[PDB]
RNA sequence: GAUCUUCGGAUCACUUUGGUCAAAUUGAAACGAUACAGAGAAGAUUAGCAUGGCCCCUGCACAAGGAUGACACUGCGACAUUGAGAGAAA
RNA sequence: GUAUGUAU
């Protein structure tokens, strides 16, 4: 345990809340869970489709998986990275 | 889906890069069991 | 005032090549077998517009500095009556700049690779490529009575052997309204498309000078009149008197001359 | 650096005066006052173009 | 409108509009279908590393892969002559 | 008969 350096306050989410784009409201937990767990479905599908990877789709349940059943040309473009599932599998958790 | 939105679609995969920090700021407010709901407060873009 | 071709409007849902088009909702297209399907084959319009009997007065003719509506010549601009857009044929006066096509959709760079419906602010054409059902050698009355509605032509050429005809335009402006209104018709649905310099060296010269003279009347306002008198002066001499006598009395050069005196 | 959140607001509008150089022709001068301001980026929006590479 | 106060007269509040189309064939991915051909190192089989960019995909990656990812040239010449013989032109 | 490219 180091001791703690002095610095000024950043803190990012009150960044956000200073500029013109995000807005502000007061509403049940339930839902705002509801909210994450589809808003990041979305963000994942969008970035499926804009690779033109549109033989696989993700379940409801952060579950990814073929259709078409591919050559291995058409795997090598599937091949999502160390990062897109780590981000997914925490997306998994948040739904359960 | 729909066309209406097609400008968002930009700012969408934006979002992506602080999903992360969506889901911690969640989970440290999980409601705990004596409670019935609980009341949050939030930050959206204005995108949803 | 206005007519309002269809009150009603089209909804779009579809599931082309019936066993799964998946539709990528990044950009809303259908995506699978049979490509060549969506290269060719496309299906005749639904509707065309009659310009005497559609055109009207609209919100737009009371702002001074509109466009006209892409629906309108399409022949489908539910509104009508209460549309924003202009409801007429462009005419010498209405005039645009030019990084905007009549429509209000700006240019682009440098054209399509199957000629898309707008071009270039680079190169300018008067033009327009089509393709067309050929019956007889009435074909050219037919060409002739409805792309002349449209607006004023320079000249239609129609090659009988290939279904084809470079229809220029008088004003550029016609030229952009013609291509979508031609568009997608019966008289298969004609091909309109932007038009590539027509082969051979003589006709280039030929257009090369047309669009010359073009610049010359647009130039023609901006000189002086003193250089307008002149031009002027010389040809209906064709003077030299007069000429010399100029010379005489010269002897913000002008402005300094004046000054002086 | 992206400098992810971290949005700067230059917000001072920086005022101007432009005097017109008898372009086409006619009217000249006047001198016009122009209002600049800085339009102020969502943070969000990831970048806006390729990295076109040319000899 | 509200608060003072002569019916005059104050005082408080001040210019919106994140727009690549205004209505999904002709202005923002290509892949896919089909046909051909069908995988470096001088017998044949065979691991690889590099090498150079107007070739690029996967990848958080200044790891690593993708056939060793794929593609890859090698006449000229800064011209002397010698000595002899034959030819046409001054 | 694909890995990998050429043509419509
Ligand atoms: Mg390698
Ligand atoms: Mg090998
Ligand atoms: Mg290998
Ligand atoms: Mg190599």
């Amino acid at each position: 345990m180091a001791h703690p350096k002095s610095h000024t306050n950043r803190s990012l989410l009150r960044q956000l809340k200073n500029t013109k784009f995000f807005q502000s409201t007061s509403i049940d937990w339930v839902e705002a869970g509801l909210q994450v767990c589809r808003q990041g479905y979305n963000m994942l599908q969008l970035l499926i489709h804009r690779k033109g990877l549109t033989y696989l789709h993700l379940d409801y349940n952060c579950n990814l998986k073929p259709t078409k059943t591919l050559t291995t040309k058409e795997r090598k473009k599937s091949r999502f990275g160390n990062a897109f599932h780590l981000m997914r599998e925490i997306l998994r958790l948040t739904k359960l | 889906s729909s066309r209406k939105f097609r400008a968002d679609k930009r700012s969408y995969l934006g979002a992506l890069k602080y999903l992360p920090h969506a889901v911690l700021k969640l989970l440290e407010n999980m409601p705990m069991p004596w409670e019935e709901y609980r009341e949050v407060k939030v930050l959206y873009h204005v995108t949803g | 005032p206005a007519r309002k071709q269809i009150e009603t409007r089209p909804e779009y849902e579809m599931e082309p090549e019936q066993p799964g088009q998946v539709y990528n909702l990044w950009y809303n297209k259908w995506s699978g077998g049979m490509r060549q399907d969506p290269l060719k084959s496309q299906v005749k319009s639904e509707t065309r517009c009659v310009i005497s009997r559609d055109s009207g007065y609209t919100k737009a003719d009371k702002n001074p500095g509109s466009f006209f509506c892409l629906y309108f010549a399409r022949g489908m601009c539910s509104e009508g009556s209460k549309c924003e857009y202009l409801h007429r044929l462009p005419k010498d006066t209405d005039f645009f700049n030019a990084n905007v096509d009549c429509f209000g959709r700006e240019k682009h760079a440098d054209y399509r690779d199957d000629m898309g419906g707008v071009g270039s602010f680079l190169r300018q054409n008067y033009t327009l490529y089509v393709g067309g059902i050929t019956p007889t050698d009435d074909i050219e009355e037919i060409v002739s009575r409805h792309f002349a509605e449209w607006g004023d032509i320079e000249r239609i050429r129609v090659l009988n052997s290939r279904g084809i005809a470079f229809i220029t335009y008088l004003n550029e402006a016609n030229a952009q309204f013609a291509k979508e209104a031609m568009a997608h018709q019966s008289l298969e649905c004609l091909n309109v498309r932007w038009a590539t310099t027509d082969p051979n060296p003589a006709s280039q010269a030929r257009n090369q000078r047309r669009l010359e003279e073009r610049a010359a009347n647009a130039v023609k306002k901006l000189l002086p009149k003193q250089f307008l008198l002149d031009l002027e002066e010389t040809k209906n001499g064709k003077x030299x008197x007069x000429x010399x006598x100029x010379x005489x009395x010269x002897x913000x050069x002008x402005x300094x001359x004046x000054x002086x005196x | 650096q992206p400098k992810s959140a971290v949005v700067q607001q230059r917000d001072d509008p920086v005022y101007i005066r432009y005097t017109p150089s008898n372009q086409m022709g006619q009217a000249l001068s006047k001198q016009r006052i122009i209002k600049m301001v800085t339009a102020e980026q969502d943070p969000m929006e990831p970048p806006k173009f390729r990295h076109k590479k040319v000899p």
